């Protein structure tokens, strides 16, 4: 649920 | 003159830090609108937002929220929407915003399956005989025809509004091989995609802004956006030499945070501009 990592 | 800057760049391996540097540089402006708890299911990552001050805003009074940000250049003189890859139930917002902004052309840089993940809902029909029908807004998308080549695929689509019976054609051109967080297979490959893009007048100021998305519309969409300004602004400027690849990537993020997301996309922008200079001339 994030872009990054 | 920019390839002497760019190899300094190279040899110090100041790329990280250079890149590292605009990060803490960055605008940061509030986002408030989408942080909204009606908005969570109108976001695809929670870490990704658009400014409230450049948010494009749907003309509807139920909900005006989608997360798509209008970066204006104004010195180059060219607008492009970046926005997220749609989501399931985003898909009629996403063609709602290409209508009412006037927008003639829809760049993709991502595909809708990545590594068994769903960066990407299905938002544009895959056969001619399947259209689409957005039954909350009162669109109809139809799949007019299709031109696959080995990296990219430029499609051509018919957009109705069914309450009008108007119809615009919309290009849509789909760079498929770019994965996240990487790079295009080569210079010449990104600058004969972005120069089809130019050549089929989607950039010309007589439409609204292109859209231009990936999966959060930050990373890849930088990277292209990034390389066609510097671009124009060198054919405008007296002094094609002068133009500062990292005071337009600062300039581009007042707009849209994150543009760029890694030092090797970065890396990447400067020799799409260096290589695609020669074209200019």
């Amino acid at each position: 649920k994030e872009y990054y990592k | 003159e920019m390839e002497k800057e760019f190899e300094q760049i190279d040899k110090s391996g100041s790329w990280a830090a250079i890149y590292q540097d605009i990060r803490h540089e960055a605008s940061d402006f509030p986002c408030r609108v989408a942080k909204l708890p009606k908005n969570k299911n109108r976001n695809r990552y929670r870490d990704v937002s658009p400014f409230d001050h450049s948010r494009i805003k749907l003309h509807q009074e139920d909900n005006d929220y989608i997360n798509a940000s209008l970066i204006k250049m104004e010195e180059a003189q060219r607008s492009y929407i970046l926005t997220q890859g749609p989501l399931p139930n985003t898909c009629g917002h996403f063609w709602e915003m290409v209508w009412e902004q006037k927008s003639r052309g829809v760049v993709m840089l991502n595909r809708v399956m990545e590594k068994g993940s769903l960066k990407c809902a299905q938002y544009w029909p895959q056969k001619e005989e399947k259209e689409m029908i957005f039954e909350d807004t009162n669109l109809k998308l139809t799949l007019i025809s299709e031109d696959i080549k080995s990296y990219y695929t430029v499609r051509q689509l018919e957009l109705e509004n069914l309450t009008t019976q108007e119809t615009r054609e919309i290009l849509h051109f789909h760079y498929t091989t770019w994965p996240a967080f990487g790079v295009p297979e080569s210079p010449a490959s990104f600058l004969n995609f972005l120069f089809k893009v130019r050549e089929s007048g989607s950039l010309s100021p007589e439409h609204g802004p292109v859209v231009v998305h990936a999966s959060a519309g930050i990373g890849r969409s930088g990277t292209f956006c990034l390389a066609d300004t510097c671009l124009l602004l060198m054919d405008k400027r007296k002094d094609p030499s002068s133009v500062d690849i990292k005071k337009v990537l600062l300039e581009m993020r007042k707009f849209r945070m994150g543009l760029i997301a890694t030092a090797d996309q970065l890396r990447f922008s400067y020799l799409a501009v260096i290589e695609g200079a020669k074209f200019i001339m």
